[PDB]
């Protein structure tokens, strides 16, 4: 009773129901370092100006 | 201090758009009005200094300092535009821009608080400085004075300028006003010992401290009149007036490492004054005697007390016009015989009678003649080094021994004894001349009546 598979058959994307568990963590990777801290806020004017040596602004 | 930097900057567009012929009415009557204005600095209280704004304030310091900058302007021009009638007139424009730009770096650098400011500015009036001298001189070697001029200068500022990055880095600030605050003492150390060096050197090299003094003669022999007017009467107290202000920050490591330069100028006030016996270029002479007279001022702002500060403040304005009107008259004598030599033209007061006198009055305040302000600083300065030490007497006496000496022989060699026979060329004083001279001599001696007003802030 066996029918060979047509052109383009053997070559598909199938989907299998698998009793076994999905891994987790199949990298073994460790946990990533903390990112640094977001900064936030509103931006304000530059507290008088520049400061560069004798500049006002 | 803007109502006197703007009306200064406006002396510019005055002379290049004035008519060829009235540059030099224009200059010198507008340099006149802003120099009456500047009278209204004299606003100083007892305790606070008159701060204007963030980047200008102005003490009792830099008040005298300020209203002899802009009397010297007018001044100069006076003393200019007769050896350069024939010149072009963009370049007699452009000898003005120089006088006007080098007043306009001037008021600042005597105004500024903060001290990065007042390096750039002290710096900046090295350009027009060195380009009067190069370019305005008569002979070869005004080349090499004003390489000499400009190293000396630069040996010295650029360790300034590490030292003052140094300061703001570690204290916060170069606001003066802050840092009379937040000041902290000075430990021993070596780190210590070189930034007092690069704190100081730069004035002393200005001032100048005898030994690195050889700059000031080769400088003067060099510049035409207005260059020998400013550079004695103002820019040598741009390193009185540094050291002055950032003796400040230094305290108490001034105590010892005040010693070797109070040394320098204890015996090298000696030394110029003995050296001015024996000078055969009269501009030579009096590049000398300012050695001299500044290595008082040197001595006074070392020992830092009440009195020697008031002394050097005194003698910084007496000498300024005392050595300004020296120049004046050594020129006029020039400009008719062509030649700096003391020797060649004798017995001028048979000749000359009026211009005797401006000589003989220039001399007498020249030697401090009580009651002058020359007197009164130089009188100031020998009281308080002898609380530093009584010995002290003994240098401060020689020294206006020697003063008087070489005052008067510049007096007697030139104005006395029988006049050159072959110079037949000596026409009479013109009423330019004669203006200029009264113009230094008046506001000096009426400046007696009053000497309240330049003993600076510790007065
Ligand atoms: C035009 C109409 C616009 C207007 O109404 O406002 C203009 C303005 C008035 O504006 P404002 O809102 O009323 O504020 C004025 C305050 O008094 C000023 O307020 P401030 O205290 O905030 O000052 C402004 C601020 C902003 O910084 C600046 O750039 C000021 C302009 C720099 C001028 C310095 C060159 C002179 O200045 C600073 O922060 C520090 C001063 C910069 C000094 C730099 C020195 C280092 C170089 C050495 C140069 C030596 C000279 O009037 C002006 O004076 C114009 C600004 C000056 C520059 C433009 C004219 C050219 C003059 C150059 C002369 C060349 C020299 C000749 C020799
Ligand atoms: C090259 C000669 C340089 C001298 C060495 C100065 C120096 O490097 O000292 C380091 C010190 C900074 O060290 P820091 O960690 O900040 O503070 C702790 C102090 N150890 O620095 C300091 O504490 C003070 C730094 C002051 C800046 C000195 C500027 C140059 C000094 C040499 C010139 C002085 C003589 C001037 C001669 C002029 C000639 C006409
Ligand atoms: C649009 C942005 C640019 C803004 C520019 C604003 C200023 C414009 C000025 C235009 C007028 C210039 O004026 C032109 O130059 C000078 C001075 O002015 C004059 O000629 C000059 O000669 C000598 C100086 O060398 C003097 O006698 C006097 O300064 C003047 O007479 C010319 O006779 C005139 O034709
Ligand atoms: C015309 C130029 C005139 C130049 C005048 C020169 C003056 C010379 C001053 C010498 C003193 C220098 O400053 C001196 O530095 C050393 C640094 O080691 C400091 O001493 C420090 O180092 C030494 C190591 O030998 C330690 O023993 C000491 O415990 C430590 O505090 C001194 O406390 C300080 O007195």
């Amino acid at each position: 009773g066996w029918v060979r598979p047509d052109l383009g058959d053997l070559s598909k994307v199938t989907k299998v129901k698998t009793d076994r568990p999905l891994p987790e963590n199949p990298y073994h990777s460790r946990a990533r370092p903390e990112p640094n801290p977001e900064v936030e806020g509103d931006l304000k004017p530059a507290r008088h100006g520049s400061r560069l040596f004798f500049w006002t602004m | 201090m803007l109502k006197y930097i703007i009306p200064t900057i406006m002396l510019m567009p005055l002379t290049w758009l004035s008519k060829n012929n009235m540059i030099w009415v224009n200059s010198t009557a507008h340099s006149l009005l802003i120099s009456f204005t500047s009278l209204l600095l004299m606003n100083q209280f007892g305790d606070n200094s008159l701060n204007f704004s963030l980047l200008f304030f102005s003490d009792s310091l830099s008040t005298p300092l300020l209203i002899l900058t802009m009397w010297l302007l007018p001044l100069m021009l006076m003393a200019s535009q007769h050896h350069l009638s024939k010149e072009n007139l963009t370049r007699k424009k452009l000898f003005i821009t120089m006088l006007i730009s080098l007043q306009l770096f001037l008021i600042m650098t005597f105004t500024a608080m903060e001290l990065i400011l007042f390096y750039i500015l002290f710096e900046a009036t090295l350009v027009p400085t060195l380009i009067i001298i190069t370019r305005w001189g008569n002979q070869t070697e005004r080349l090499n004075a004003g390489l000499y001029f400009l190293f000396y200068t630069l040996a010295g500022s650029l360790p300034l300028l590490v030292a003052l990055i140094y300061i703001q880095n570690t204290v916060g600030s170069l606001n003066f006003l802050m840092l009379q605050y937040w000041v902290q003492p000075v430990h021993n150390s070596w780190s210590n010992v070189f930034m007092w060096l690069a704190c100081m050197m730069a004035f002393m090299v200005k001032m100048p401290l005898y030994g690195l003094h050889l700059w000031l003669p080769k400088a003067h022999v060099e510049a035409p009149i207005a260059g020998s007017m400013v550079l004695a009467a103002v820019l040598l107290k741009l390193g009185g007036y540094g050291m002055l202000r950032i003796t400040l920050i230094l305290n108490p490591m001034t105590d010892f490492m005040a010693y070797p330069f109070i040394m320098l100028s204890l015996w090298g006030m000696i030394m110029t004054s003995s050296i001015c016996l024996r000078q055969t270029d009269l501009k030579s002479l009096i590049a000398y005697s300012s050695v001299s007279h500044m290595a008082l001022v040197i001595v006074a702002i070392l020992i830092q007390t009440p009195w020697s500060y008031m002394g050097a403040t005194a003698l910084m304005i007496a000498h300024g016009l005392t050595s300004s009107m020296l120049f004046c008259l050594a020129n006029s004598n020039y400009e008719r015989i062509h030649s700096r030599t003391m020797i060649l033209a004798r017995g001028l007061q048979t000749l000359l009678p009026l211009m005797a006198t401006w000589w003989l009055l220039a001399s007498l305040t020249n030697l401090a003649l009580p009651p002058t302000i020359n007197l009164i600083g130089e009188l100031f300065v020998v009281m308080s080094t002898f609380s530093w030490s009584n010995i002290t007497i003994i240098l401060m006496g020689v020294n206006m021994v020697i003063t008087a000496l070489y005052s008067l022989y510049m007096l007697i060699m030139t104005q006395r004894g029988k006049y050159t026979y072959h110079i037949n060329n000596i026409s009479p004083s013109f009423t330019r001349e004669n203006a200029l001279m009264s113009l230094h001599i008046l506001p000096l001696l009426l400046l007696t009546l009053n000497p309240k007003i330049i003993l600076g802030p510790l007065y």
